[PDB]
């Protein structure tokens, strides 16, 4: 009777996602688990491209602005924009609520 | 001690393998640099994963181990935690 | 419910 | 008394989890402080890729006559998408197959 | 008077199946016998999760049928529909792997 | 009758005495214009220091060397002495920036 | 403003290019594709470049922002710090 | 009386700064904490890389007729060590030039 | 009037490692930034394999045996054997003075 050890994933949060895009549409294991591996690598894409612009400017904290700059490096385009814009709006959203 | 197990890769199966990337037509020369190219590519994933293992103190490859080694080759794979 | 604007 | 509980992605607006991003940049081996704004931007952006992909993993399958996705329905959707190919393209994703593609010189001459 | 298909229908054919399909190509037990004896000049008396052969097997087919097509490219460079092992070297020395 | 070399005698010393040298082979002025030109197009009102300038022109001379022996490759595949835009193409295709 | 500088990239420069790289013969349609491979490159760097000096509140392009650029490209660069 | 300073480097029979090296690895947003040893061991990889790289730039400036090195002798050191260029394969030195490779193919007819 | 802030830099170690290794050969200044260039991306990038490797085994100290595994993980062949014997040694001796 000895349970499991917690382990931490993604998958929650994924399929709310996917309702939000697609209320009748289902996912198997092996796609939850490639989209939690996705999410983790471009996670730690982005935190290490920003841990290397805070480095490169002697700067002791990782802000929005350094964030910012990472999706704008790391992504192609389009993508990179519309990301700009959703991250843009989210912050402003959090600020103007507390 | 296993031995000569890079002719399992049958002919048949690197065939497949050809049809599944679009090739109509394979020499008959193709199998043997087909199983050199495996075998190198094997060599260099096992060599980094059993390196991960020994790091660990462990005596099982694990599935991290050979994510892990895949992704130091630029080769991260999705799918396997 | 949600649709993106990439995709138009 | 203390207020109640509300969490950061819910006043962010957000699905993915602003507090459990804040806590892995805390302990990633980042930099030395982390700011409030962060978590809140990187799980905003997380959640835009996370819809763009499943979006277009949600029409791959319904082309497939599927009401649930598969590995394969994810290869197609970043394969096709231009931008989602460039972002993967060293990446490879288990049992996704590879997308239809014979050169126009193999095909019968008719 | 039997019947007999022309030298590439059946090639075009099985391309338009493996490309439909997902299926790994290579049997599991030759490759787990050839995973083992190529870590045994590594390590000796060494274990192997399940999930990591697969994992293995998975990456070994991707690199290969990435491989494969690009050596199909070059043997149509060549003006030929035949592929041939300089084709596959020198897709090789354009990747930066020899 | 002035003396003339055959074709390819006068090619072959060029390429001898362009691997022995190791200076920058693009006029300066030229590639600082392009380069200012380009990033017009990302932000206005740049300026460029100097080692900025000088270490585009080293990367990009160095990128053009190592596609044109990759295109040297390819066209020696097809059985020809000739580089052209097919091989260009197809080194890059190989590579992965198509 | 700066226009139709990539004709400066001029056919000598492209030819020397190509024999420091080996090539014995050059065709006529080879510099045109020369020099849109290398606005491409150019355009990506510059990009880059560009996004790292605008991170840094900068007005003035450093040599170490084309090195970080090229870093993150995967074209490391040495002898400019 | 404190004992006379005695640098770390001078402990270990290195040349490069073992304590420099231990400030990076501190300052680099690495780990939360750094062993004692490891500055030693990334001290001492560093100087015989150094050491490797540095003898094959003298062996080949002897060979050029030269006494100071110059990135030309440098960039020749590492193509032609297949070690070091497969450890340097997506490096480019400035100045280094390229080796002298004529293909075959390309040679006159006797 | 004031001097420039202090740039650290590995100038002389590389000197001294010359002067072991070359008594008589000096060094030019294109080529010392060149060595200086490759003794920093060595460190970051056996820094940032020894930070992966102890995030991997949820450990928070890079030791020797950290820095010796990414050593073995990103130098090839006797590179990284001769790496591992020199670093042994230093260490050895280093727990051997003090």
């Amino acid at each position: 009777k000895r349970r499991k050890t917690r382990k931490e994933s993604y998958a929650i949060y994924v399929y709310k996602v996917l309702k939000q895009v697609h209320p009748d549409t289902g996912i198997s294991s092996k796609a939850m688990s490639i989209m939690n591996s996705f999410v983790n690598d471009v996670f730690e894409r982005i935190a290490g491209e920003a841990s290397r612009l805070a480095h490169y400017n002697k700067r002791s904290t990782i802000t929005s602005r350094e964030i910012q700059t990472a999706v704008r490096l790391l992504l192609p385009g389009e993508l990179a924009k519309h990301a700009v814009s959703e991250g843009t709006k989210a912050v402003t959203k959090y600020t103007s609520a507390k | 001690v296993l031995r000569d197990n890079i002719q399992g890769i049958t002919k048949p199966a690197i065939r497949r393998l050809a049809r599944r990337g679009g090739v109509k037509r394979i020499s008959g020369l193709i199998y043997e640099e087909t199983r050199g190219v495996l075998k190198v590519f094997l060599e260099n994933v096992i060599r980094d994963a059993v390196t991960y293992t020994e790091h660990a103190k462990r005596k099982t490859v694990t599935a991290m181990d050979v994510v892990y080694a895949l992704k130091r080759q630029g080769r991260t794979l999705y799918g396997f935690g | 419910s949600r649709k993106s604007m990439r995709q138009s | 008394t203390r207020a109640k509980a509300k969490t950061r992605s819910s006043r962010a607006g957000l699905q993915f989890p602003v507090g459990r991003v804040h806590r892995l940049l805390r302990k990633g081996n980042y930099a030395e402080r982390v700011g409030a704004g962060a978590p809140v931007y990187l799980a905003a952006v997380l959640e835009y890729l996370t819809a763009e992909i499943l979006e277009l993993a949600g029409n791959a399958a319904r082309d497939n006559k599927k009401t649930r996705i598969i590995p394969r329905h994810l290869q197609l959707a970043v394969r096709n998408d231009e931008e989602l190919n460039k972002l993967l393209g060293r990446v490879t994703i288990a049992q996704g197959g590879v997308l239809p593609n014979i050169q126009s010189v193999l095909l019968p001459k008719k | 008077k039997p019947h007999r298909y022309r030298p590439g229908t059946v090639a075009l054919r099985e391309i338009r199946r493996y490309q439909k399909s997902t299926e790994l190509l290579i049997r599991k037990l030759p490759f787990q016998r050839l995973v083992r004896e190529i870590a045994q000049d590594f390590k000796t008396d060494l274990r192997f999760q399940s999930s990591a052969v697969m994992a293995l097997q998975e990456a070994s087919e991707a690199y290969l049928v990435a491989l494969f097509e690009d050596t199909n490219l070059c043997a149509i460079h060549a003006k030929r529909v035949t592929i041939m092992p300089k084709d596959i070297q020198l897709a090789r020395r354009i990747r930066g792997e020899r």
